[PDB]
């Protein structure tokens, strides 16, 4: 089965360097772009990082660009982020995420189960921090960018991602409306220009979690702050 | 006795053939002619369309 | 004595159709189109390049979104194209180099490929470990695959060099139903757009319409006058065209069970391969060896356009699904898109 | 003007074609070869020395490697894939020399060495295969010789007046081949008698297929 | 006279038009063809590259010059001297790897197959033509343009000295002769009946045509500025035979992509392509 392992994570002094190890298992490493994200301790999801397929292009956020270095190992089928200078700004669970970039893909599709690290631009706004819902009903989550996520190709690069609690994040809705492989039809993402709904029919135990809404317009990635499903 | 068998089954298929009902050429001839005419607007490459509708620019 | 009253019976038989054709053959298609007027010059304009086999391109197919395309050439590699930005999607190598046939399923989640390797393999291209996998390969033609075409994600129809056409279940990997009848190699075959019939040309110059629950061959389609390659059903399912190496195309009507209008020009003396509708059918493409592309005026027989922007055979042709485009494979290694500007 | 997504598909799609660059460049430098013969022409006996559909044999002799293609279990039609081989480096063609006097089992009034001929004689000429040249066995050379004793040339060539040495009717069923060849200037035939303990037919290949790349290069550049 | 200069110039353009167009096309058959990345076909595209100059830079700065009397600048003409001497030099050191390129094709034809050259290595061989170009005539020229007088002619300082003509025309006319001359007689000999004595006959007829074109087009200049230094008579008044040498070597650039590039069989393709 599809495996992403990361390792080399743990409490660092201030100043100090780590290296993160992503060991991929059961696809083909290196036809997948890899992303690193990491997710401050009750704080939503934050991008960090990007190398492609075939290690060409990489992407850094500005939070981290020059202190920190992403490489692969092809052969060994093993991501690595080289950090430096760790501030305490850095301490988060650093998540390993798969994506491969072909017309109708699906990016963003596995997560890593993540390592834990600590130290001693469109906006996506998600208004709503949280919800309180009961199964078997509907629920509606919004999103808002500051700008148009619709490109002039037809495309509208929203994402909606559910984290679980206790769970790494899974992709739910990719590119504003097409549905992830592996998801209930009772998911369904609606959206126009700055605006997008991620609809929930028949709500059920399992769909209770933060939903994140994330822009793959353009880099950085950006994510919104994320609502949640109570009961 | 291959020769046999095989001229069995080849009489056998020219009689379910021969027992088809045929309509006449001139009516097979309209459905055709109808069908290109009613489907003519849609049809790209009979009628090309505007730039601005064409995906291949 | 029984083999030769038989035979003869055969000969009263076929004297029996005949005239039956001619009974119902009171009009021509040609004096039915007289009046209506011609579709004018065709003009299309080479859109797209493909570019990236490096090999004869023997077969390509569209998918049903009318923007990826699977091409197959004997370079060893099916490569799947985006034709909206000519990006490669996919590279398949293939085991054995001597493709001759590819085809797109209609879900877009498999495609088929065969050759002289007696052998229509399955590629799987949605896996999640993000790689196309070989997911069946059909055994069972000792012939070479010349033609294969998916019904769904279970069922294909493959024809072949052995004569016959089979019909196989995916999942079992076995041939459920055997089509027999041809007396030479099945070169090409056409799906009726509701997948209950279709059509094979062999090398016997002969048409064939088969049942593909039933199994049987329903009407035998003759005219030509060498191996038939190409064949197509019209939009509407009532009629197809074929293309043979005798420079001409044929245009059969299943109802009338009888040819109805012949598209060839003195200046064509090359063979035929292939041959494909516009959308609404009034158009009616063909690849010649003489490396162009003819565009005919399907009702009146007139040749309405050229493609013409290949240096070497053009192998194969297909039009989307939504009409907008023709893609052109060619032994000169390349595919190009074409449709035409207001 | 292009997205961060298209821009990933765009340099994926450069992977691709750096791909098949490189898959492009290594078959170019192999050897292929069409393996023809007619059947019991000692064609199977060959491969085991070169060490349902089409067959192929993969092997390499100093430095170059070698792809021989066996299409004898095809029992279609020719005219639809005999131009798929069109760019081979050249054809092995297989005559066992101890059927000149054998008569070919299914039409039982065809002599078997005059099979070959005609097989020879439409693949030599074809158009598909001008400029390609042709490797010639002559095998069964041991047993050929035993049957010339007993049978002499007559039987197979009526209009042959040469004797029944061993030497001589090896070398007159040789020119009867080659004089087949209906463009002497385009392409060469090169002959060479095998046998079943021989073990210089891999290198007769070879020198074969070195002379055929010299002559390449040489009309390429335009020199011929 | 002002009529015979005006038509002398429209000839001189002529050529150098047919230099540049010429050349053109086996660098635009490159560009546009990708079947054309063999090793032949990166030297055939060096070779078209310093031919076409030759009728861009050098043969158009030239016709004012000698015909209308422009009076060169002390700038330009050292420019003009040193890039036509580096265009013609290394046209004779493609020639010269063209024929050591079809040497090896045929001497060790299997190592010649079966070897992966990549860019970066031919590359190396292209650039390396150019930089030797340069150094056989490129500081010579530059060193001793102090040597000439004011108001002299815009010919390279050392014609003074015969021995340094000597030494310039052994490295760049009688060592690529040499060369030339051997690999073709190699190319001759990798052969080892009416057919193949005809086919000998006709691929000896070949590589005397090559051969005795750049020696026809390079041996006269090349010769006669010597035994002029010789003489002391390489500054003054030039006669006709002189100038008529010193165009010989110019119409080599107009014949290279005849005999090279148009022979091949690959470059044949593409030039139908691009036109039909
Ligand atoms: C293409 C060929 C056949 C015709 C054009 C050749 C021209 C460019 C070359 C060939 C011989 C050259 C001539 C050689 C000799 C002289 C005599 C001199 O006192 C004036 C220059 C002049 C007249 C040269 C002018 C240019 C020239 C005529
Ligand atoms: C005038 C002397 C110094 C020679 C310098 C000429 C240079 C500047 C120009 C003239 C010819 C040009 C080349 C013509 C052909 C090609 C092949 C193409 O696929 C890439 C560009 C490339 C490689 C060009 C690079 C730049 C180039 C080499
Ligand atoms: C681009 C191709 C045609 C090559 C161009 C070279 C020729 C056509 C150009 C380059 C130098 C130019 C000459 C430069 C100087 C003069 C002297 C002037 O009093 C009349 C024009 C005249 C005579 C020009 C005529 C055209 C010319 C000879
Ligand atoms: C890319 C190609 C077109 C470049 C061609 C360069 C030629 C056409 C240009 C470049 C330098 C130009 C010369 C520059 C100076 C002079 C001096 C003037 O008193 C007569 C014209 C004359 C002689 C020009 C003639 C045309 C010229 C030689
Ligand atoms: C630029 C391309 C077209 C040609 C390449 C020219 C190269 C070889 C360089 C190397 C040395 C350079 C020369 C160095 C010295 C001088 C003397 C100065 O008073 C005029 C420029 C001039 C004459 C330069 C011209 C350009 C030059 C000759
Ligand atoms: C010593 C000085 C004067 C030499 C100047 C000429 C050099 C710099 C120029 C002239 C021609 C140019 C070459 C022309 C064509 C190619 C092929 C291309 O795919 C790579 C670059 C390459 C190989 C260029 C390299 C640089 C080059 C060799
Ligand atoms: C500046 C001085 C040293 C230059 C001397 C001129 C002669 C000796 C040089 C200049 C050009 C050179 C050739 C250029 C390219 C090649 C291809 C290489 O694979 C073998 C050597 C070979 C064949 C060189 C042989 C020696 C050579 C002909
Ligand atoms: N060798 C460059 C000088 C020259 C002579 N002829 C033409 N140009």
């Amino acid at each position: 089965d599809v495996q992403l392992v990361e390792s080399g994570g743990g409490l660092v002094q201030p100043g100090g360097s780590r290296k993160l190890s992503c060991s991929a298992s059961g696809f083909a490493f290196s036809s997948f772009g890899m992303h690193w994200v990491r997710q401050a301790p009750e704080k939503g999801l934050e991008w960090v990082a990007y190398i492609s397929s075939g290690s060409g292009t990489i992407y850094y956020a500005d939070t981290v660009k020059g202190r920190f270095t992403i490489s692969r190992d092809d052969p060994k089928n093993t991501l690595f982020l080289q950090m430096t200078s760790l501030r305490s700004e850095d301490t988060a669970m650093y998540y390993c995420v798969r994506s491969i970039y072909y017309y109708g893909s699906s990016p963003f599709d596995f997560w890593g189960q993540g390592t834990t690290l600590t130290v001693s631009d469109i906006v996506m706004t998600q208004a709503t921090s949280s919800v309180p819902v009961t199964p078997g009903e509907s629920v509606s989550i919004s999103c808002r960018s500051s700008k148009s996520l619709l490109h002039s190709n037809g495309n509208t690069y929203l994402y909606w991602f559910l984290q679980r609690p206790g769970q790494s994040p899974q992709l739910l809705i990719y590119r504003m409306s097409n549905l992830a492989s592996g998801v209930p039809d009772r998911f369904s993402g609606s959206g126009s220009g700055t605006a997008f709904t991620l609809t929930i029919s028949r709500l059920e135990a399992e769909d209770v979690g933060v939903y994140y809404c994330m822009q793959h317009l353009e880099y950085p990635l950006t994510f919104g702050a994320g609502t949640k499903l109570e009961l | 006795t291959a020769s046999i068998a095989q001229a069995r089954k080849l009489v056998e298929q020219l009689k379910m053939e021969a027992n088809i009902d045929r309509i006449k050429v001139s009516k097979a001839a309209a459905d055709l002619m109808a069908y290109c005419e009613a489907h003519a607007k849609e049809d790209p490459l009979l009628t090309p369309v505007p730039a601005s509708e064409n995906p291949f620019r | 004595s029984e083999l030769d009253q038989l035979r003869q019976e055969a000969e009263q038989l076929k004297n029996q159709i005949r005239d039956a054709r001619k009974a119902c053959a009171d009009a021509t298609l040609s004096q039915i189109t007289n009046n209506i007027d011609p579709v004018g010059r065709i003009q299309m304009r080479t859109r797209r390049t493909l570019r990236g086999h490096l090999a004869k391109i023997y077969a390509m197919h569209w998918g049903t979104d009318s923007r990826l395309l699977v091409s197959a050439s004997q370079d060893g590699k099916l490569i799947i194209w985006d034709s909206y930005t000519t990006n490669k999607v996919h590279a398949i190598p293939l085991r054995s180099s001597w493709v001759m046939t590819c085809a797109y399923a209609p879900s877009g989640n498999y495609v088929a490929c065969g050759g002289l390797d007696n052998i229509c393999s399955i590629y799987n291209l949605k896996t999640r470990e993000g790689n196309v996998r070989v997911s069946r390969e059909l055994a069972g033609h000792t012939g070479y695959l010349s033609c294969c075409r998916f019904l769904d994600d279970n069922q294909i129809v493959t024809s072949s060099g052995d004569t016959t056409c089979a019909l196989w279940d995916i999942e079992t990997g076995q041939q459920t139903t055997t089509f027999t009848g041809h007396t030479g190699d099945v070169m090409s075959l056409s799906l009726a757009p509701d997948t209950r019939l279709f059509v094979s040309g062999a090398c016997d110059a002969s048409a064939k319409l088969w049942d593909v629950r039933e199994g049987m061959c329903r009407q035998t389609f003759t005219g030509h006058e060498s191996d038939i390659n190409a064949i197509c059903f019209f939009p509407n399912g009532n009629a197809f065209a074929t293309g043979s190496d005798d420079a001409t195309c044929r245009l059969f009507d299943l109802r009338a069970d009888q040819e109805l209008m012949t598209y060839s020009h003195d200046n064509i003396i090359c063979g035929i391969t292939s041959v494909s509708f516009s959308k609404s059918g009034r158009l009616l493409l063909a690849g010649y060896d003489d490396f162009n592309c003819n565009v005919w005026d399907a009702l009146k027989a007139d040749r309405a356009g050229v493609l013409a922007g290949h240096d070497n055979r053009v192998s194969c042709l297909g039009v989307t699904d939504d009409g907008m485009a023709v893609a052109t494979g060619s032994w000169d290694s390349f595919l190009k898109i074409w449709n035409g500007s207001s | 003007t292009l997205s961060a997504e298209d821009k990933a598909a765009v340099e994926r799609s450069k992977m691709i074609d750096r791909n098949l660059r490189e898959d492009g460049e290594k078959a170019a430098r192999e050897v292929k070869l069409l393996l023809l013969g007619a059947g019991e022409s000692g064609k199977n006996t060959i491969v085991k020395q070169m060490k349902t559909g089409i067959v192929e044999t993969h092997f390499t002799f100093k430095d170059l490697h070698f792809k021989m293609f066996d299409v004898g279990a095809q029992r279609s039609e020719r005219k639809k894939w005999i131009h798929c081989f069109e760019g081979v480096t050249a054809i092995i063609f297989c005559v066992a020399l101890s059927d000149y006097d054998l008569v070919l089992a299914e039409d039982e009034e065809m002599n078997r060495m005059h099979a070959s001929m005609k097989l020879f004689d439409s693949i030599c000429n074809n158009k598909w295969f001008t400029d390609t040249s042709i490797i010639l066995f002559l095998n069964k050379k041991d047993l050929f010789e035993e049957k010339i004793k007993k049978s002499p040339l007559t039987i197979c060539y009526p209009e042959y007046a040469g004797s029944n040495t061993y030497e001589e009717a090896a070398a007159y069923i040789q020119c009867q081949f080659e004089d087949l060849n209906k463009r002497k200037d385009t392409k060469e035939i090169y002959t060479h008698f095998t046998c079943s303990t021989d073990t210089k037919n891999v290198q007769f290949v070879f020198d074969a297929v070195t002379d055929v790349i010299i002559k390449n290069n040489l009309k390429d550049c335009g020199l011929f | 006279s002002l009529s015979t200069r005006v038509t002398l110039a429209f000839f001189m353009s002529l050529v150098a038009f047919a230099i540049m167009l010429g050349n053109a096309l086996v660098i635009l058959a490159f560009v546009v063809d990708k079947n054309l990345r063999h090793r032949s076909s990166y030297f055939f595209l060096n070779l078209a590259i310093s031919d076409f100059f030759v009728g861009v830079i050098s043969i158009p700065l030239y016709i004012p010059h000698t015909l209308f009397e422009w009076d060169f600048g002390k700038e330009i003409c050292v420019f003009w001297l040193t890039t036509d001497y580096l265009l013609c030099t290394a046209s004779v050191y493609n020639i010269v790897l063209i024929s050591y390129d079809r040497y090896l094709s045929v001497s060790n034809a299997v190592s010649y197959r079966t070897q992966h050259t990549g860019v970066l290595k031919i590359v190396t061989l292209m650039v390396a033509v150019w930089v030797l170009a340069f150094l056989v005539n490129g500081p010579m020229i530059l060193v001793s343009e102090s040597w000439k007088d004011e108001g002299s002619e815009c010919e390279p300082g050392f014609f003074s000295e015969w021995y340094i003509l000597a030494i310039t025309s052994f490295l760049e006319f009688v060592i690529p002769v040499i060369l030339v001359a051997y690999f073709n007689m190699n190319i001759y000999w990798s052969l080892w009946e009416h057919v193949e004595l005809l086919r000998a006959r006709r691929l000896a007829k070949s590589l005397a045509i090559l051969l005795g074109v750049f020696a026809v087009c390079w041996a006269p200049y090349s010769l006669f500025t010597i035994v002029l230094s010789f003489y002391s008579s390489a500054t003054g008044p030039k006669s006709v035979w002189y100038r008529i040498a010193f165009w010989l070597q110019w119409f080599n650039s107009f014949v290279n992509p005849l005999l090279y590039p148009l022979c091949h069989k690959r470059f044949q393709k593409a030039f139908l392509k691009i036109f039909c």
